[PDB]
């Protein structure tokens, strides 16, 4: 288990107590809005110290470490692209610890590996939804991330587009062998990308495993949530 | 470019403008800092507000003594005289029928507004009240000051064996019938009140009334406090300022001085010298203010006993 | 029927607009009818000596503000500790204390009598220092608050990410936080400068003579009357319209 | 190593906090060493006469502000026409015009010679009106701006829906817009009141006599010196801390 | 055609020129984010006058009318519930034109017809996503709306929940015989509710009809957009 996370966190009337093991592949935790997914990630991220417990990454305890000294690549809902910086400078941020020409190399290397090397001069606004997503990823990867956190990186996107994008994620993961912890409330995404699937409900990660397993083994909570398969099935019937 | 601090009465304002350019025209590297403020107040800058000045000039030379000896100073030099008149504008209520015999009657009219500075702060202030009271004795009408002031303020004059005295309240306790009398700290402030139309008449020095081309009634010398020949009558009225000092009706004589704490004695001297030199005397006379020739001192002055005869 | 409400609002609002316009406007207008005096005033190097003292003194209070105020503005927009409520109040003190009192209170500390006033070699009374301290105290809140809204406008995630990309709190601050709230720090500064410039009361009681434009006007008003101050007023008005519309055209 | 930056910021910020605290603080402190005078001052009904004139005069400027200022604040947050740039500037005029000038300019219009005064059978000079007009002019912008942020905070859709549910623009205004920005209108008012209260310059030059707290202090400062004003100062300081912390505790 | 809309509108580099006929049933227009769906609705709504053209409702020209004199029930993305008003007062708003006791009747009547009559005293915040949706609808219906506009009324909602909610919409429409113009970018919604389906792309409503028809008759634009069926089909395969 590449990433292990056992920790409790109190925030208002909200309690986050998780027990989460994770592979070195594409994990995806499903959970309604307000299940604690985003804080969970900020926890791994190290942008929130837990009240109790720890965050192990590679067997090593990471909790005492700062988000800056952890190797994790973070990406928040509706990406945090530095609006005052060009695509290039955006990607470059995070490499200030690398030699200049080497940095430029790595940057363009990645700008090309993602088909954006032409947008190198534009700034976030001039970018299309898709262009952002790329720049976002670009900047997250050039750091050679130990892990890769994402959340709702596909929300606010038409089904049509989603699919193409998901395939790109699969690829990016197989291509950079970068484990990914993807957070959503959409089955379609879990079903299309996950090698493993967790399911959060009220700050607690009820169960993890593989979708198929998660259905059959109906425990009336995760069972209820994953019951959306019917609607997906009814829809497939009504169409083509 | 050492700065020359000079606090002075409000009426010595135009004059001081002249004294300024002139003096600087002599030491083109020094800047003279003037400051209008009723003598009493002007002196309080040195004696209470803990500030320092190089020169102090008043419209009543005695205030210096009664307020600066011997802690903040020790010598005064008389350098000018003045007269109290009733000024106004062409339009002012009844500016036509008014004259040297009816003035006190006009001002009695319920619809007429007149003003005068604050005795506690400015000499012109108590000089104004002095003149109104002195009028009671000159026109043999024991009501004038009663009809024009007491019946419009908590200010009151009281006789004792032919003489009169007015006990001044704290400036905050001064109660004025706002419908009849507008007052201010310094006579010069009475100016805007006239300009913006809130006053018909104002007791101001003649020196100034001219400086600002104001229409004005010349008062009987037996009361306008402008002549030694009448110091007798003037001496009949006396006012006591809140700061507990007594001022008696006398001929208007401006005094000047260089304080104890004065930072630039030597530059001071030079300024003072100019004030009393012919240049100064003409400056003043140019502006309609009779200078006092020759100057005078209540004591021999070190660097000036050559320009002033101790009278 | 709706024009009645659409006009009711338009009318009421066009009133205070005239209220605030008329005076300022009028006084500069009338400066035509006596363009001679206006011109003379305009040439009067006494005025320019003051104007500069003003602008320059106020410019120092601002720098002091930015330099000490910014750090606090950041800390207020970000962190949230137990004290805040107090810290936030202290920042707004000056907004409740009438000008005069401010001066007096300031005097009680830098005036020969008070604590620092004595314990300080640098004389404040009747000197530049007193002016700064005067203006500062009155405009500090004005800056801080604007600077706060600045940092408040920056998406915290941006800062999170910045640390994520391995950047110390210090790094983040100058590379993400600051640069992003610059148009607020700048506005805030400009606003605090306009405040210092406009101050009278707090200042006069600390330093009446190394005088500032507000005083020179008050003096002439009292010394020579209304008609003798109008010119300087209008000059100061116009003098400001320029300086500010200029600054706006160099930011918008 | 980071404590150096975390303290650098903490240090710099703890400075201006003392700067703004020390004076105000000190003056009230020392009012113990002479609790006799302080008490007397506190009892001096002359003071209370002024304090009330102050508070009450400033309270009128505020109402006038809310009543005429709000409509404009709405119009500024919502509609966007060609003029705006100007309309917005006029609103900020007072922030650039030093107190004294403001008074002078106001005088040029409300004195019996003024464009307006020469008609207003209501006398302004040395009268509440004057004081009001003084305070108003200086605080109007302060309110408007806050009132604007108020309306600006309300989600336009809310208003859209409200009309959708068949509600006239007028209806919407009092049922959706207003009630929702109340905590801004209120704050804005309170702030404009604090402004009027604190004004000295603009006021003194229009109406000196129906005396205001700020003046009474200046007078005693000049008349009797520093030690004779401190008491009244401290009284006014405390008098304010109360009135405002009170208001805050009745809103937060 | 109950609602006809032929009009042009310019807004920046955006141009909205539509030709839209609509039934008296459940219409649903599909369109990516930024297709002009929301302004389109504000147009019908009468919250935006068109540069050219008109909006006919019931054969009658409505354009000159105000959003207030039109009968339409409007509901904006993430509902506009009056936060300063209790569920009750929220629902009641819009009835100021009705007798008091009658109003209270209608209110509680609808509060019951939607199972919220118990929340009558709470205020928006205390409400769950679902509770909002109800209050929203409640307030929109008590006006006996000539039409019913909605947009992304189902966005930011877990698939599982969506289905249940959609069924509730169907019901509400059959129950109140209130035509509905529902706006989204999600096929699943179109497929599950629409009696007719429009498709907006860049301010223009390319084509309307029935989903099945819209697929077969592939015109390479609407065809591209509706091609998301594959992902929906691939997903149904991978699950249950
Ligand atoms: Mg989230
Ligand atoms: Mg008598
Ligand atoms: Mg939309």
């Amino acid at each position: 288990m590449f990433l292990k996370v056992r920790a409790e966190k109190r925030l208002g009337n909200f309690r986050l107590n998780v027990d989460f093991e994770m592979g070195r592949d594409y994990c995806v935790l499903l959970g309604p809005t307000g299940a604690g997914k985003s804080v969970f990630l900020e926890l791994i991220a190290g942008i929130v110290k837990p009240d109790r417990g720890e965050v192990r990454l590679n067997g090593a305890d990471i909790t005492p470490l700062p988000p800056e000294r952890r190797g994790i690549g973070f990406v928040p809902q509706d990406y945090a692209l530095f609006p005052h910086l060009s695509v290039y400078r955006n990607i470059a941020y995070g490499l200030r610890n690398v030699e200049r020409v080497e940095r430029d190399r790595r940057v363009r290397e990645m700008a090309e590996k993602l088909g954006i090397a032409h947008l190198l001069d534009r700034k976030p606004a001039r970018l299309s939804g898709g262009e952002r997503q790329r720049v976002a990823l670009a900047r997250a990867l050039v750091i050679q991330p130990r892990l890769l956190l994402l959340d709702e990186p596909l929300s606010a996107v038409d089904l049509k587009t989603k699919g193409v994008l998901m395939e790109e994620l699969r690829f990016v993961q197989r291509e950079f062998d970068v484990p990914i912890l993807h957070v959503t409330h959409d089955l379609i995404e879990a079903a299309m990308l996950a090698d493993e699937v967790a399911v959060m409900l009220n700050g607690r990660i009820v169960e993890k495993g593989k979708l198929k397993e998660l259905f059959s083994a109906k425990n009336g909570e995760v069972a209820e949530f994953l019951s959306a398969r019917n609607l997906l099935l009814k829809v497939s019937k009504i169409l083509d | 470019n050492v700065k020359l601090k000079v606090f002075h009465a409000g009426s010595l304002t135009e004059p001081m403008k002249a004294f300024k350019r002139a003096f600087e025209e002599k030491h083109p590297n020094v800047e003279v800092q003037t400051e209008a403020a009723g003598s009493a107040a002007t002196i309080r800058k040195v004696t209470e507000l803990g500030r320092k000045a190089d020169v102090i000039a008043t419209a009543d030379y005695t205030l210096i003594q009664k307020m600066m000896y011997p802690e903040f100073a020790n010598w005064t030099i008389m350098f000018a005289k003045n007269q109290i008149v009733l000024a106004y504008r062409n339009d002012s209520r009844y500016a036509d029928e008014i004259n040297s015999q009816n003035w006190y009657e006009i001002l009695k009219r319920p619809d007429v507004r007149f003003g005068f500075s604050n005795p506690n702060d400015d000499p012109c202030g108590y000089r104004s009240l002095m003149a109104i009271q002195l009028a009671e004795l000159y026109y043999n009408d024991p009501t004038i000051f009663d009809e024009l002031v007491a019946k419009n303020s908590n200010l009151r004059f009281s006789e004792d064996n032919g003489s009169y005295v007015l006990r001044m309240p704290s400036s905050e306790r001064i109660e004025i019938n706002k419908s009849k009398i507008m007052i201010r700290s310094m006579e010069m402030e009475l100016i805007h009140l006239v300009e913006s139309g809130e006053l018909d008449y104002f007791f101001i020095y003649k020196s100034v009334a001219k400086q600002h081309g104001f229409n004005f009634v010349e008062l009987p010398v037996e009361i306008d406090l402008s002549s030694p020949d009448y110091a007798e009558l003037y001496s009949k009225v006396k006012v006591v300022l809140a700061n507990g000092k007594e001022v008696t009706g006398k001929p208007i004589v401006y005094g000047i001085t260089i304080p104890k704490n004065a930072e630039n004695r030597e530059l001071a001297v030079e300024f003072v010298k100019l004030v009393i030199s012919e240049e100064g005397q003409e400056i003043l006379r140019e502006l309609g203010q009779e200078p006092l020739v020759p100057p005078r001192a209540d004591t021999a002055v070190p660097s000036l006993k050559a320009m002033v005869e101790v009278s | 029927m709706r024009l009645l409400f659409s006009a009711l609002l338009a009318l009421l609002s066009s009133i205070i607009l005239l209220f605030v316009l008329l005076p300022v406007a009028a006084t500069v207008t009338l400066q035509l009818f006596n363009f001679d005096e206006f011109l003379k005033a305009a040439s009067d190097p006494a005025v320019w000596k003051v104007v500069l003292t003003t602008y320059y003194a106020a410019l120092i209070s601002t720098l002091i503000a930015v330099i000490f105020g910014t750090p606090l503005a950041y800390i207020l927009a970000r962190k949230s500790f137990p004290g805040k409520s107090v810290v936030e109040g202290i920042v707004d003190l000056p907004v409740v204390i009438p000008h005069t009192v401010a001066g007096i209170a300031l005097l009680v500390v830098f005036g020969s009598s008070g604590l620092i006033g004595s314990f300080s070699p640098l004389k404040f009374v009747d000197a530049l220092p007193g002016i700064v301290v005067a203006m500062l105290f009155v405009s500090v809140p004005i800056y801080i608050n604007q600077a706060k809204e600045g940092f408040a406008s920056v998406d915290v995630r941006l800062e999170h990410v910045a640390r994520t990309l391995g950047s110390s709190p210090l790094r983040v601050f100058f590379t993400v936080s600051l640069p992003l709230s610059v148009r607020h720090i700048v506005a805030g500064a400009i606003m605090s400068w306009a405040r210092g410039i406009s101050e009278f009361g707090a200042v006069v009681v600390i330093a009446y003579y190394p005088m500032i434009a507000p005083t020179l006007i008050y003096e002439r008003y009292l010394s020579e009357g209304l008609s003798a101050a109008m010119p300087v007023a209008a000059i100061l008005i116009l003098l400001s319209l320029a300086v500010f519309v200029a600054l706006r055209i160099i930011v918008g």
